RNA sequence: ACCGAUAGCGAACUAGUACCGUGAGGGAAAGCUGAAAAGCACCCCGGGAGGGGGGUGAAAAGAGCCUGAAACCGGGCGGCG
RNA sequence: GUAAGGUCCGGUGGAGCCGCCGGUAUCGCGGAUCCUGCCGGGAGUAGCAGCGUAGUCGGGUGAGAAUCCCGACCGCCGGAG
RNA sequence: CCGACACAGGUGCCCCUGGGUGAGAAGCCUAAGGCGUGUCGGGGGAAACCCGGCCGAGGGAACUCGGCAAACUGGCCCCGUAACUUCGGGAGAAGGGGUGCCUGCGGGUGCGUAACCCGCAGGUCGCAGUGACUAGGGGGGCCCGACUGUUUAAUAAAAA
RNA sequence: AAUAGGCGGCCGUCGAGGGCUCGGGUAGAAGACCCGGUUGAUAGGGCGGGGAUGUAAGCGGGAAGGGUCAACCGACCCGCUUAGUCCGCCGCCCCUAAUCGCCCGAG
């Protein structure tokens, strides 16, 4: 995957960045993005610190079945998706050193588009009773962000 | 029918919910004619047992007899709202309420830390842990002509009952600071004479003392210990499944019949056990002591006190009530005590009977 | 609180532990035990647990760990990599 | 790398256990540098092993 | 029995073993002929016209 | 006047090959960059895989390479909520 | 155009395609617990317990260490591991 | 290695095994040798409920198709032992008493105050002395088959 | 309770009131709930009270005897000793930690 979903791109006041095939969980990376998008950079980055740290539950709307709430207002189900944090994390690292190239102040950066997608599945067996084999697949992940200066 | 027995459980308590607040609710008043408010509250601080000659009816009657006693705590409380009711389309509704302006604090146990002096505390500010929004500059006269109004209407005919808005005083009996706000039901046939009575006891102190009789019945509110989620062996008492079971033996058998092609809501089941409002009747009140002691024959008075204190709670330090028998909730919880609302025909005199022994020995 | 130089003694009461976890477990559970309390009460953000003492945790097997452990703290100061300053004790026997 | 050939010459020249051979904790890096039969016989003899 | 546990004693000694002949792996060793060709058994080849493996060796089916 | 890569011989290709059964015997899947590799020099970041610039080409058609549908999934937009 | 369906416009694609007359056919898809390929809800759920419940503390390598290496402590088998 | 597997099965446990206790290649502890890979970890009075264990006052099969499961007894020394009988047996029938440690003697084989085993007297502690581990519950009628043995590998072990 | 209620107070047209974070359970499967948070006895530590077992180690003496009837060995007993050990109970003392900090929030 190369092409990105964003339509009006504009190299003059926008950076972007992509990681695919990423090794994660495409829910929980659609979860972490949905509440990504809309934040400026450095928000975001602190909000994936909090994350990794397990200071900060991540709410999940779409897929959270059998999920116990969290503490405070708002949860409902939750939980801290390391992995996924990581890879989004060195995700907009790399999209902010595109801006700063570009000439882009880092610290006026808002993430105005970030997406996921499932990708190619690697698959695997498992042995299961009675000689059965069974399906144990990966389902690998594509990350798309673009961030615009705001002025 | 085969074989008949009673049904498991009572289902006129349900459903078998957490209480909906930790401070008890009355519901229903008893009915008197004496002007006094219409209960108390307190603290629970344990259980002893005491030896006393028998007085109500039966056979042990005059007779050396054991008697176990709930002691609970009850420091005074303090009278600071008074709020009216008017009858509504469906029901009573509030009218109006006031409540007295800010002022010192005389009974707060402070101790001189080292640095700085003595807090001064002041009402207010123990109310500000349970209110948490109170009036600013709020001045005597204000409540004076606010209290006139309220006068006023009653007056006019327009108010069918008063009551009185008091909170506890933890801090007394250094066992918190939070305080409890509640209202209560005065007796009497006229809301003036409650009124006066009200305005008379206004931002003052309330003692047991001064509100209920030794010797009298009463009913007992508080929420009940909490046990957590239980499976319905415990939580309705059904039987056990046979021990040749391979499925479990502390669960129902069956859940319903074929119709209807539903499970009915009497069907026992796991759930909340504990932590429930109960009310229990009939309690008798044994005696009333002062400054947690109790004087026997006017001769000789003893600390309610056991040595060492009591399990999981401190020393008693204030006035406090002896109830005979058992009362619901767990030790440093709030109960509410009420005149009796439906006594026996035939009841204990009203007077503290003759106790000969009190068990002040060591309960841990 | 404790500045870097001095040495202060904490008695660890290890025994606030036995009865919430599986009676095979207590004694890592009373070390991580002791790392925690050593840290929140010294305000170290890393604690290094001699040898020694883990061994008096350890004498008695892996499900008798010593009810109360008295422990010698010191501090110091890091302030390596430049992110701040780091607190680090140092947990000795007594 | 991984100190296993040098445990497994040591307790076959040693005719022991290789669970009662001792490495020295603090000389891991000169143990590690030893490759032939030779060097693990010299670091017996200073004593590292 | 019957089952796993019986496939277990397949450490004998194999039934059948390269033939020199036709270089199948099929010269039964304990009897001295091959169940493919016929190698030790006949001069001839072991051909039978309700076979079509030896058809397949040369895609003549 | 045969089929046109699930068709046509099982095999358009390292196919009676891989693989299955002790054995007799059974037996697949899998074609396509571009006219020409001109198959991306150099720069920033990342542990790396890769990402972003900048080049090649009529067109990335970028080797996971002609066209690129449906089912499914992520985002934006219009309506309901 | 009643219809089976035909034709036109905007976009992608890069080399073949159709109207009419007359013939020919492996000539028309919703089902056969149909065949082949691909993808969904179940689901970020079960499982990663039971027959031997084994790790902890300092140091090392490393971008990255519950899981790799060295020392101590504590354990399992010890007519079998 | 075989079973589709880095399968709790099978093939190969095919040959071999220091010290203490002990009749013992039993159980338990431990030396040598091996392992922490019968390879996912962390949290918790963090429940209900389920699997595997320990104890339960008073009664003691009132439960159930049926004492199913569990429980009682349990090693060793001494006394004692029924109906019946094919005279061999039943039989360890049944039932009763003792058992630790310490201080001194006697005895058997022995050159020996080497080693192994067998009795005797005295003092003494505990609720309990085969103190853990190991380690039978018993008796009386009836039917069937004489006994040891074999059988439907994967619901029948039996009177077949 | 779709007639989706009454009342006192506080705020808005910067901001009352909250959530996370902290020390603990009158609570608890996750959530939720309750008390405390320097306006302090919430937890730990020290001291004191009350408890459960049942008299610690060490030293001194006796002990059925044996021993060269000497030195020494000896199960067990007596005194210091209501001892020693321990406490998922209570009281007093700020000695330690309840800190720094972050985010909704009507208009
Ligand atoms: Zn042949």
């Amino acid at each position: 995957r190369f092409g990105y979903s964003f339509q009006n791109f504009d190299p003059k006041r926008m950076a972007r960045a992509s990681a695919r095939d990423l090794r994660i969980s495409p829910k929980l990376a659609v979860e972490v993005c949905r509440e990504l998008r809309g934040m400026m950079l450095n928000d975001a980055l602190r909000y994936l610190d909090d994350v990794i740290a397990l200071k900060r539950p991540v709410p999940l709307k779409r897929y959270n079945d059998s999920q116990g709430h969290k503490p405070g207002k708002g949860f409902g189900p939750g939980r801290y998706p390391v992995k996924v944090a990581k890879a989004i994390k060195k995700v907009l690292l790399n999209v902010k050193n595109n801006a700063v190239q570009k000439g882009l102040d880092p610290d006026k950066l808002k993430i105005i588009h970030i997406a996921a997608h499932k990708g190619p599945v690697l698959r695997g067996w498992y042995p299961r009773a009675f000689g059965r084999a069974t399906p144990f697949n990966e389902q690998t992940t594509h990350i798309e962000v673009v961030v615009e200066e705001i002025r | 029918g085969k074989v008949h027995r009673p049904r498991r459980g009572s289902l006129g308590f349900s459903p078998r919910k957490r209480a909906k607040s930790i401070v008890p609710r009355i519901r229903s008043w008893p009915k008197e004619t004496e002007v006094r408010m219409l209960g108390f509250a307190g603290y629970k601080a344990g259980m002893t047992h005491i030896l006393m000659i028998d007085d109500e009816p039966g056979l042990t009657n005059g007779k050396e007899i054991f008697m176990p006693v709930t002691i609970i705590e009850t420091p005074p409380l303090r009278v600071f709202g008074i709020r009216a009711y008017r009858m509504g389309y469906l029901g009573l509704e509030t009218a109006t309420e006031v409540i007295v302006p800010d002022f010192p604090l005389d009974n707060y146990p402070a101790k001189e830390r080292k640095g700085k002096p003595k807090p001064k505390m002041t009402f207010y500010k123990l109310l500000e842990r349970r209110i948490a929004t109170l009036p600013k500059n709020y001045t005597q006269e204000m409540f004076e002509q606010k209290l006139g109004q309220l006068e006023d209407m009653i007056k006019e005919g327009e108010i069918v009952d008063v009551r009185a808005i008091v909170a506890t005083q933890p801090w007394v009996i250094k066992l918190k600071k939070k305080p409890e706000v509640m209202e209560y039901a005065i007796g009497g046939t006229s809301v003036e004479e409650k009124f006066n009575y009200i305005k008379e006891k206004l931002g003052k102190e309330l003692r047991v003392g001064e509100v209920l009789k030794e010797g009298e019945l009463l009913d007992v509110i508080a929420v009940t210990k909490g046990k957590g989620t239980q499976g319905p062996v415990k939580r309705w008492g059904i039987k056990l499944r046979a021990h040749k079971d391979s499925k479990g033996r502390r669960k129902v058998g069956s859940i319903g019949p074929w119709h209807p092609a539903r499970v009915m809501w009497t069907v026992p089941m796991a759930g909340q056990m504990g932590f429930h409002h109960r009310t229990e009747l009939n309690k008798r009140l044994i005696a009333i002591g002062e400054n947690g002691k109790l004087k026997l024959d006017e001769n000789t008075e003893i600390e309610i006190t056991p040595k060492g204190g009591f399990p999981h709670y401190g020393i008693v330090r204030s006035d406090f009530m002896m109830i005979a028998g058992s009362v619901p909730g767990a030790i440093k919880r709030i109960i509410r005590v009420r005149p009796a609302i439906r006594p026996p025909k035939k009841k204990p005199p009203v007077q503290r009977p003759q106790i000969t022994y009190v068990s002040v020995e060591s309960k841990q | 609180a404790i500045k870097a130089g001095e040495e202060v003694i904490f008695t660890v009461p290890i025994k606030k532990i036995k009865k919430i976890v599986p009676r095979w477990k207590r004694a890592p559970r009373a070390v991580k035990f002791v790392r925690e309390f050593v840290a929140r009460h010294a305000k170290a953000q890393e604690v290094i647990i001699d040898p020694k003492v883990n061994e008096k945790i350890w004498e008695r097997g892996i499900e008798k760990p010593p009810s109360k452990l008295r422990v010698k703290v010191k501090v110091e100061e890091e302030k390596r990599e430049g992110e701040e300053t780091v607190r680090i004790a140092y947990v000795t026997l007594a | 790398n991984t100190l296993k050939m040098q445990r497994r010459i040591a307790a076959e020249i040693l005719k022991c256990g290789e669970n009662r051979i001792w490495i020295d904790p603090e000389r891991i890096d000169d143990v590690a540098s030893a490759i032939t039969r030779e060097d693990i016989k010299r670091l017996i003899k200073e004593g590292v092993i | 029995g019957s089952g796993t546990a019986t496939f277990g004693k397949r450490n004998s000694t194999p039934t059948h073993i390269r033939c020199r002949r036709c270089g199948r792996v099929s010269y039964n060793v304990k009897k001295g002929y091959c169940a493919a060709c016929g190698f030790g058994r006949s001069r001839r080849l072991r051909k039978y016209r309700w076979s079509k493996k030896w058809k397949k060796k040369k895609n003549a089916h």
